[PDB]
């Protein structure tokens, strides 16, 4: 499912949770175009200074800006070769809308 | 020269909604939602609760 | 040489804090222009912007 | 099939002296919360202050 | 019998006229649209239930 989500208002906590868990589990795709926010772009040295829990983004009040933050990871050097094989694997779940 | 009326704010109405829950299925817990919208919707949503 | 990115921003040092402006988050933000009344506004609104 | 859109009164009138914003003051305007009297007041004030 | 008099003669004397009261004026972003359709511009923050 493309579940488009035009107003986060009201959804029930086992509702959210449960979209959520549809988009891991099922492989749902969950655009929330309720959200406002601004975009600091961070370098991969500095990280992810803020973090931001699923629950936060599904039961944000519907007028207060969200500060998100984007990984530019473009300067980011490749891996000795010697260095021991990642098994698991690297897992993003929010993404920008527009540029 | 009467005081023909008294001058109350915000006004009681001679009908209310009561309710009785059932206890077992009842959330003790207050509904929340966005701020605002809770200081309409609020007392509402948590009379039919 | 290692510069990541290079944005064109606001310019802080001109649009200061003396216009009730803040640009810390990369759009401009004022306190108190836009706002409910009989409620305090609250942090972070977007109609700071 | 109407296409609806912004249109400047300096692409109608030739008369240059009677016209000073543009089509950006109208774009401003459409992201400002629709406005009490009393919340314009308000607005006043605080750009005053 | 009696009690329906009374809440008559409490009727028949309800000399309230209202005054505006303490009222919140939302900004309209902040509301959930369902809430928009239903709000009007202000309304008294003794809301009450509807």
């Amino acid at each position: 499912v493309h579940m488009t989500i035009n107003e986060r208002a009201g959804m029930s906590k086992l509702v959210a949770d449960n979209i959520i868990a549809s988009v891991i589990k099922s492989n749902w795709v969950v655009d929330i175009l309720d959200i406002e926010y601004t975009a600091e772009v961070m370098t991969p040295s500095e990280g992810y200074t803020q973090h931001v829990d699923a629950e936060s983004i599904m039961t944000a009040p519907k007028g207060k800006l969200f500060h998100l933050q984007f990984m530019d990871g473009l300067l980011r050097p490749e891996p000795s070769a010697f260095d021991p094989p990642a098994s698991g694997e690297d897992m993003r779940l929010i993404y920008p809308l527009q540029p | 020269l009467s005081d023909d009326f008294k001058q109350i704010s915000d006004p009681k109405g001679y009908l209310t909604y009561s309710v009785k829950y059932e206890d077992q299925f009842t959330k003790k817990d207050k509904l929340r939602a966005s701020e605002a919208d809770d200081r309409i919707v609020g007392p509402t949503v948590n009379l039919f609760k | 040489y290692g510069a990541a990115v290079v944005n064109i921003d606001l310019n802080r040092d001109f649009f200061d804090t003396a216009t009730g402006i803040d640009l810390t988050k990369g759009i401009p933000l004022v306190q108190d222009l836009l706002v409910p009344i009989g409620v305090t506004a609250g942090a972070e609104q977007s109609a700071e912007y | 099939r109407y296409h609806e859109s912004v249109l400047e009164i300096a692409d109608i009138f030739d008369q240059a002296d009677f016209i000073q914003t543009s089509d950006a003051v109208r774009q401003l305007r459409a992201l400002m919360p629709t406005l009490s009297t009393s919340q314009i007041r308000h607005a006043i004030e605080r750009i005053a202050q | 019998v009696s009690g329906l008099l009374m809440v008559l003669f409490k009727v028949m004397t309800d000399n309230r006229l209202v005054i505006v009261g303490e009222t919140t004026t939302p900004m309209s972003n902040t509301l959930s649209t369902v809430v928009n359709n239903v709000l009007r511009t202000t309304y008294h923050n003794n809301v009450g239930v509807n």
